RNA sequence: AUAAGUGCUGAAAGCAUCUAAGCAUGAAGCCCCCCUCAAGAUGAGAUUUCCCAUUCCGCAAGGAAGUAAGAUCCCUGAAAG
RNA sequence: GGCACCUCGAUGUCGGCUCAUCGCAUCCUGGGGCUGUAGUCGGUCCCAAGGGUUGGGCUGUUCGCCCAUUAAAGCGGUACGCGAGCUGGGUUCAGAACGUCGUGAGACAGUUCGGUCCCUAUCCGUCGCGGGCGCAGGAAAUUUGAGAGGAGCUGUCCUUAG
């Protein structure tokens, strides 16, 4: 019941580095990432070990200790394996397709809708009625996923547009 | 009887960095220096003040949530339309106006008040237009 | 952007090679000359100062004579400057002529408007006037000043005064025809300013 | 007079109120505001009083 | 959204939450979410 | 750049969480882009060019008296009044 | 409405015309939550004061009802905005009349016909236009832009698409 206390790992040559002022930078097999933190939390680089300690004990310090631990763990896992979010649209004629690095969607809108990934995020069209986004970092991947969902969030009558994986959707009778 | 000095003023030129000192205290003290209250031979109608130069006004800082809360109102006397801008603005494009208005409020109001205000100079960056006055850096007290 | 400096000669109409009929304003612009290439590094901004019409030596004072000496041309009666143009595109002292424009281009035109002298409120701001009958002694007066509580009259109430003589802009005019041999421009529609006044022509910003 | 005395004191590491307190405890300084300003414009004397006041203040 | 100065948990599934100085209730039932003031 | 709204990440408080640390998006609204005025902006700004730094007096504080460039008076007028 | 505090050595009262200008507790337009929101159309609530927010019949009337529209035909403050700006149709004078009350002179928030609306702008203020001086020489032009002002509203139809 204290996330900020537990420890992180360095599974396989996951180069964890500490910069000048509580700022970090990791170069895993998937890629490279960086992050900066306020100086209160003391993160120490150790061989298969890295510390997470807060000087004092009170509201803001506790919250930020928990967050920095969770962020470090999430980022190291992401740069180790890379992470993806699944979007499985539904529609009678709704279409998902590739246009090179760019992505184009066909939905009940009279014109097509385009998307331009740029942050090292990569999307795939594994099937006509399913689109999966891959990327190193959870924040950016989820941001792109929500961006796609905003193109057409589903309706509660028939269900349409974009759907996150296993995303239950409210059902309303259509009479 | 006390000596009401006049035509015996020697105005020093002072420099201060406002990068790390809050504008409130900075203004409240620099107003006194600009008025010359710090001089031992102060008089109330002769403007014994001292020229000052502000530096790095853009790096001034505000306490609390003032950076979005403090409103810099202004009313042109044209019909009932106001013009307003927040505090964090003017860091962007013209921070000398913040300091000028603050000091303007600080100093006494009057003709001699404007005369005292005349000796203030505020700039962005960390370079004076002028070095011929042999200005000397003067950190604050409070 | 592009533009030239010219004089308004008159107004007429022209057929467009379709059956339709076009009203058109006729502008003459003898080849302008660039006098000074205002540049950012010294003048704070980029622009070109150019002059259009000539002056006799009797009227050309020595200052403007020496000023134009760099361009090496006759002293220019009217001078104006344009912003947003490419400095490198124009040598100082080169001519502009009128072929820079061409038929079909969209154009914005500006110039001083016709003077009209001390005019009343109705003629000036076009607000209705009191009844002409039923004993109304309020024929052509400018309305009440304002409420009582403010104990004054606000700024910006519309009252009689002078009219005309302020530069105005008309947006999205079309260049119907151009005649380089005469140094002539033909703008669709109508343009501010009296006859033989100065008109300036600029590529539309929109 | 108070303003001038305050300026003179502040230019010697001492606030006006502490200066007056220190003077009073250092002795009955029947010497007062106006002539203290005359000492200020003869500042060396004013410093020669301020040092005594500071020394006796602690 | 209901904007009522009195904010209550309408159904147990509702949960009260403190955001941007103003309390709200989040419930998967969208019919219940509300903000005070 | 924001309002309401929708959010991604994420603890406080192993969960959850649009939040406290971060990152977004988002109105005929706000600040510009459009048009006009604007250096009396006494903070009187800048650029291009012309005149040159004479004669008199206390020699000098500084005065006066002809001029340089350029204007004015006066006169013919209006596209202005 | 209660009170009588300023004004009875006089502060002009309803409605309309002219001119506006402000608040937002929003009538339309813009952006959203929920809906017993299938869709066109709606109801409720949140942000939103930029702009717009109609012509006639009746009545002195505002207010109302009605006709025809528009996206809508907002609610209020400004001495129930505005008479040294106008109007005088009504209340609020003197004439006369009907009903009623009064023995009577006469009286009616009962009615009806008629019934003098003064002023050369001194100072602020507002809209325009001049002269003087300053801008540590004197001139002729071109300009930067602090900072002000204006606009900043919308329908219909074809297509997408039956």
């Amino acid at each position: 019941s204290r996330v900020g206390k537990k420890l992180l790992e360095i599974p396989s040559d996951v180069t964890v580095t500490l910069n000048d002022n509580n700022t970090v930078a990791v170069k895993g097999p998937k890629g490279e990432l960086t992050r900066t933190f306020h100086p209160d939390m003391e993160i120490k680089v150790e061989d298969n070990v890295l510390t997470v300690a807060r000087p004092s004990d009170q509201k803001e310090h506790r919250a930020l200790h928990g967050t920095t631990r969770s962020l470090l763990g999430n980022m190291v896992e992401g740069v180790s394996k890379g992470f993806e979010r699944g979007l499985e649209l539904v529609g009678v004629g709704y279409r998902a397709s590739k246009s090179g690095n760019k992505l184009v969607l066909n939905v009940g809108y009279s014109h097509p809708v385009e998307i331009v990934p740029e942050e090292g995020i990569e999307i795939e069209v594994p099937s006509q009625t399913k689109v999966v986004v891959k990327g190193t970092d959870k924040e950016r991947v989820g941001a792109i996923a929500a961006n796609i969902r905003a193109v057409r969030s589903p309706e509660p009558y028939k269900g349409k547009g974009i759907r996150y994986e296993g995303e239950v959707v409210r059902r309303k009778e259509g009479k | 009887t006390p000596m009401a000095n006049a035509s015996t003023i020697e105005r020093k030129w002072l420099v201060v960095d406002a990068a790390g000192k809050t504008l409130g205290r900075l203004s409240s003290e620099v107003a006194a220096i600009l008025r010359g209250k710090h001089k031992p031979t102060y008089t109330p109608h002769v403007d014994t003040g001292d020229h000052v130069i502000i530096i790095n006004a853009e790096k001034i800082e505000l306490t609390g949530k003032k950076l979005t809360d403090k409103i810099y109102y202004r009313h042109t006397q044209h019909p009932g339309g106001l013009k307003s801008r927040t505090a964090l603005e003017m860091r962007t494009n013209y921070p000398e106006k913040m300091l000028e208005l603050a000091i303007k409020g600080m100093l006494p109001k009057g003709s001699l008040g404007r005369q005292m205000f005349k000796k203030l100079n505020v700039y962005r960056g960390s370079e004076h237009p002028h070095e011929a006055q042999k200005p000397e850096v003067y950190e604050l007290r409070g | 952007t592009k533009g030239i400096l010219g004089r308004k000669i008159g107004m007429t109409q022209v057929f467009a090679e379709n059956g339709d009929l076009i009203p058109v304003t006729v502008i003459e612009a003898a080849p302008n000359v660039v006098l000074q290439k205002k540049t950012a590094e010294n003048d704070g901004y980029e622009a070109i100062q150019l002059g259009f019409d000539d002056k006799r030596e009797k009227l050309s004072n020595k200052p403007e004579k020496g000023h134009v000496a760099k361009a090496e041309t006759a002293p220019k009666r009217f001078v104006k400057e344009l912003r947003g143009v490419e400095m490198d595109a124009y040598e100082v002292g080169q001519e502009v002529k009128v072929e820079i424009f061409s038929a079909g281009e969209i154009v914005d035109v500006t110039g001083v408007s016709k003077g009209k002298g001390f005019q009343g409120a109705i003629k000036r701001h076009g607000q209705s006037r009191g009844p002409m009958s039923h004993g109304s002694r309020y024929h052509r007066r400018p309305g009440s000043m304002g409420p009582v509580d403010p104990n004054r009259v606000f700024k910006g109430k519309l009252l009689p005064g002078r009219m005309g003589g302020e530069q105005i802009t008309v947006q999205n005019l079309e260049i119907v025809k151009v005649d380089a041999e005469r140094n002539l421009l033909l703008i669709k529609g109508n343009v501010p300013g009296a006859k033989k006044s100065l008109i300036t022509v600029k590529s539309a910003v929109k | 007079w108070i303003t001038r005395i305050n300026a003179a004191a502040r230019m010697n590491g001492l606030s006006y109120s502490r200066l007056m307190h220190g003077l009073k405890l250092s002795g009955i300084e029947v010497n007062r505001k106006m002539l203290a300003d005359l000492a200020v414009n003869d500042l060396t004397a004013f410093n020669q009083l301020a040092d005594a006041a500071k020394a006796q203040l602690n | 959204m209901k904007v009522r100065p009195s904010v209550k948990p309408i159904c147990e599934k509702c949960k009260v939450i403190r955001r941007k100085g103003k309390v709200m209730v989040i419930c998967e039932n969208p019919k219940h979410k509300q903000k005070q003031g």
